[PDB]
């Protein structure tokens, strides 16, 4: 029944001795990082998933060419009514940098609509304490604010709206839903938080992707680290998140990722959906979307032994013990080392372990010249 | 009741089925010591545990290197080699005397 | 321009048999210069059919003080909390 | 006349007509990235370059 799948994958190419203009793998492949063709053959439906970061111009005409010319039943927008008021009231702005300046007025659409009791008041305080904490280990600049919506998702809606098709608002990453989805798990602490953050890169890999990541992020902007950011950088990046927080990651992403699913499989007119979500979504949502529909790339199976060349192995020692062999025989004497080339993990060279390979149990045992040049005829023939 | 087998070094004799514990071992070391990195990563023979840019990471290797030790119930000497793909695994286990 | 001892002395066609076949010896040819090594760790282990160079490389050098100031703060926060701590304690 | 401005424009096409910087010889890439990664500026700046 389960089909398990790899989901969130960063691991990219680790079977090939990468580096030195020899790379794993291009990471900037923009127009194809983020739009997603998915298919339900059953009811002849078609989904369009784009995965924005909310901080590119370029992908954000791309999605509204998109809606334009696709002319979809339905478009699910990832935003929320006082989202859409605030940024429909905002007008002649068509760069990401103009709408970049009203950041903090399209963040006011974060509003919680909590109640102010005293547990309420204690949950409001540890939740902003711990955002403070986690904003302070995501640590991202102004131009890059991959939960703060932005032109794609206001182009999207105001093509949607002039085509007349119906718009589905999924709410931002942290809505009522999710809100008391937090609610529920009482494992936000600010401190606890900082104590594990700074814990998550606990083997120099990660340490160093971290870095790489992080650094191409102050070195090119928001626009062009919008493009530059595949599956597996969003995969390395989820994976972070579960490191820094796994009940929040588990919250934030599996679940909201389940009902992203549901909405769009279920809760839509469809026969056409363009849903334009969050970049990190993408993975969980096509993988059920895939599941449900058997729509799966066909399985290649991967022997683990598949790649080792076991002949080239076996006829290296078939090859040394001959020429062996051989040289004994010529020599009038005996093989030294029995190992076919000379490495230093015995330490054989210069201490008293020899490598010499002759096993037997008793005088009548047939294998007892086995790897002498006893074994062999005049002729260096394997057998007797 | 199987009874073991008299002739020795048959870790040697059998190349494939060594291979297949080294990778059945090394793949279940790094799912549990690092579970968000391998547990989606096919280990095969070919599969190395270094960066793209061909630098290693001693943590991961020296956790290898117990796996292997309790797998084959060896002593693998850290400071003579650092297992940074199934090959060099392959190539200790296959150098050691007295594995079983 | 050699890095590997076995790829300079595999085929060298600049030996002196051939350049006193033609009796021009210049400087820029030294050997003392041909050939260096990479300055990371590279050992051999025995591969499946001859010897397989592995490179251990640890750490890199081109760290910059920025990394090294951010991945100081949470040393320096310790060391002032445990400091006000036995102030207070 | 070893006219500056001229002259310059003949260093730049002299410079570029060497063949040492064809782009087919070169691997564009982010060089202070630990791990070797392609060049990730903007599909523009690309264009520009
Ligand atoms: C709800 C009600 C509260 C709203 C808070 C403000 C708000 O709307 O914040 C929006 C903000 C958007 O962040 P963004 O889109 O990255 O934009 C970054 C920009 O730099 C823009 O960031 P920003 O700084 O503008 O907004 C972050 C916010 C965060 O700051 C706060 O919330 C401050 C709360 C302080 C309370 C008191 C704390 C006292 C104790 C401290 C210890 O900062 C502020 O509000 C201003 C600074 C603090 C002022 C008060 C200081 C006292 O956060 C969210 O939407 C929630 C994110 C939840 C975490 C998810 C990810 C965790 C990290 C995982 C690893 C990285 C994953 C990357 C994935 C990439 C592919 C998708
Ligand atoms: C006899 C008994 C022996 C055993 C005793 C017990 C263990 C003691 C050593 C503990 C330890 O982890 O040492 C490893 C440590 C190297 O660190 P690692 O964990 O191997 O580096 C992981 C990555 O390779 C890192 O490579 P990456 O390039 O990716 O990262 C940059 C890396 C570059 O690598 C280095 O800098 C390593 C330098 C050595 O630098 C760092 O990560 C270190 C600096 C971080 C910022 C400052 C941290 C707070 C400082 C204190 C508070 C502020 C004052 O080695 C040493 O501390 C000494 C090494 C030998 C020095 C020359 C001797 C002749
Ligand atoms: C703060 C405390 C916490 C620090 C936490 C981070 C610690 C790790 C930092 C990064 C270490 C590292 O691997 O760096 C890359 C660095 C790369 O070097 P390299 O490119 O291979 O150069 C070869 C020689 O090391 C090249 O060596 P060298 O012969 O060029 O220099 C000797 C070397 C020896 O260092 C060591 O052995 C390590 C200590 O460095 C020193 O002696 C440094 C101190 C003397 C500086 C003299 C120049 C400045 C004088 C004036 C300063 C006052 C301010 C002037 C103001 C002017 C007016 C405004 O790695 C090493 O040097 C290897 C040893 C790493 C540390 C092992 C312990
Ligand atoms: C030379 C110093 C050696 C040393 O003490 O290393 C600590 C050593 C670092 O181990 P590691 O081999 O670097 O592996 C951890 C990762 O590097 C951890 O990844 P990382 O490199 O990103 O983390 C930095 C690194 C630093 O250590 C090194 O780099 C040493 C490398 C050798 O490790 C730590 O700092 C972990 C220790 C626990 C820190 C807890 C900090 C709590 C307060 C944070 C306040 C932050 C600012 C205010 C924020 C307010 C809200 C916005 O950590 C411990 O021994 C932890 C002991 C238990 C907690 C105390």
């Amino acid at each position: 029944m389960i089909s398990a799948r790899a989901v969130h994958r960063f691991l990219r190419n680790p079977n090939l001795e990468t580096g030195a203009a020899f790379r794993a793998g291009t990471r900037f492949d923009p127009f194809k990082n983020t739009l997603t063709v998915l298919k339900d053959p059953q009811n002849g439906r078609t989904l369009y998933l784009i995965g924005t970061t909310n901080s590119s111009t370029l992908l954000a005409n791309r999605t509204k060419d998109l809606v334009q010319k696709e002319k979809p039943d339905a478009v699910f927008v990832q935003t929320n009514k006082e989202w859409w008021n605030l940024a429909k009231n905002i007008q002649d702005v068509k760069c990401q940098q103009e709408l970049n300046r009203y950041n903090d007025l399209l963040s006011q659409a974060y509003t919680l609509s909590l109640d102010n009791t005293i547990r309420n008041l204690v949950f409001k305080a540890k939740f902003y304490s711990w955002l403070f904490v986690i904003n302070w280990f995501k640590a991202f600049p102004d131009d890059f604010h991959p939960f703060i919506p932005g032109l794609e998702m206001k182009f999207a809606i105001e093509e949607a709206n002039k085509q007349n098709i119906p718009v589905v608002l999924g709410g931002l990453e942290v809505d009522d839903v999710t809100l008391s989805a937090l609610k529920v798990e009482p494992r936000l602490d600010p401190f606890s938080q900082l104590y594990y953050g700074y814990r998550a890169l606990h083997n120099s890999f990660w340490r160093r992707e971290h870095f790489d990541n992080y650094a191409t992020l102050d070195v090119v902007g928001g626009e062009a680290y919008a493009e530059s950011m595949d599956r597996f950088r969003t995969n390395w990046f989820v994976k972070y998140f579960e490191k820094l927080a796994p009940y929040q990651k588990k919250i934030i992403v599996d679940q909201k990722d389940l009902d992203l699913f549901y909405a769009l499989y279920r809760d839509t007119p469809g026969k056409k959906i363009v849903a334009v979500v969050n970049q990190w979504h993408v993975p969980g949502i096509e993988n059920h979307w895939k599941s449900a529909t058997n729509t799966h790339e066909p399985l290649k199976a991967i022997n683990p032994i598949g790649d080792m060349d076991i002949n080239k192995y076996m006829e290296s020692q078939l090859v040394n013990d001959t020429l062996r062999a051989f040289v004994s025989k010529v020599g009038k004497t005996e093989p030294a080392t029995w190992k076919n080339y000379s490495t230093i993990y015995h330490k054989d060279n210069y201490e008293a372990e020899r490598v010499r390979h002759v096993a037997f149990v008793d005088h009548k045992d047939p294998h007892m010249y086995h790897g002498l040049p006893q074994d062999y005829d005049d002729n260096i023939k394997p057998k007797h | 009741y199987n009874f073991p087998e008299y002739r020795t070094g048959g870790v040697q004799a059998n190349p494939g089925i060594t291979a297949k514990r080294i990778i059945k071992c090394i793949g279940e070391r790094l799912r549990k010591y690092d579970p968000a990195r391998w547990e989606n990563v096919p280990i095969t023979f070919k599969t190395h545990f270094r960066d793209e840019n061909g630098y290693s990471d001693v943590a991961t290797s020296i956790q290898i290197h117990d796996a292997l030790e309790r797998e084959f119930g060896i002593d693998i000497k850290d400071r003579l080699a650092l297992v940074t793909d199934v090959e060099t695994a392959f190539y200790i286990v296959m150098s050691h005397h007295d594995p079983l | 321009m050699f890095r590997w001892l076995f790829l300079y002395w595999y085929n060298s066609t600049d030996t002196p048999s051939a350049i006193a076949k033609v009796n021009l010896w210049s400087y820029i040819n030294l050997r003392l210069f041909k050939a260096r090594l990479s300055s990371s760790i590279a050992y051999y282990i025995l591969g499946l059919n001859n010897l397989e160079l592995k490179k251990l490389k640890i750490f890199y050098k081109n760290t910059y003080f920025d990394y090294i100031y951010l991945k100081s703060i949470p040393c320096l926060f310790l060391i002032i909390f445990f400091t006000n701590l036995y102030l207070f304690l | 006349p070893e006219d500056e401005g001229i002259e310059q424009q003949l260093d730049q096409q002299e410079v570029l007509l060497s063949g040492r910087y064809d782009p087919k010889l070169y691997d564009f890439q982010e060089g202070y990235t630990k791990n070797p990664e392609d060049d990730q500026t903007s599909l523009i700046e690309k264009k520009a370059f």
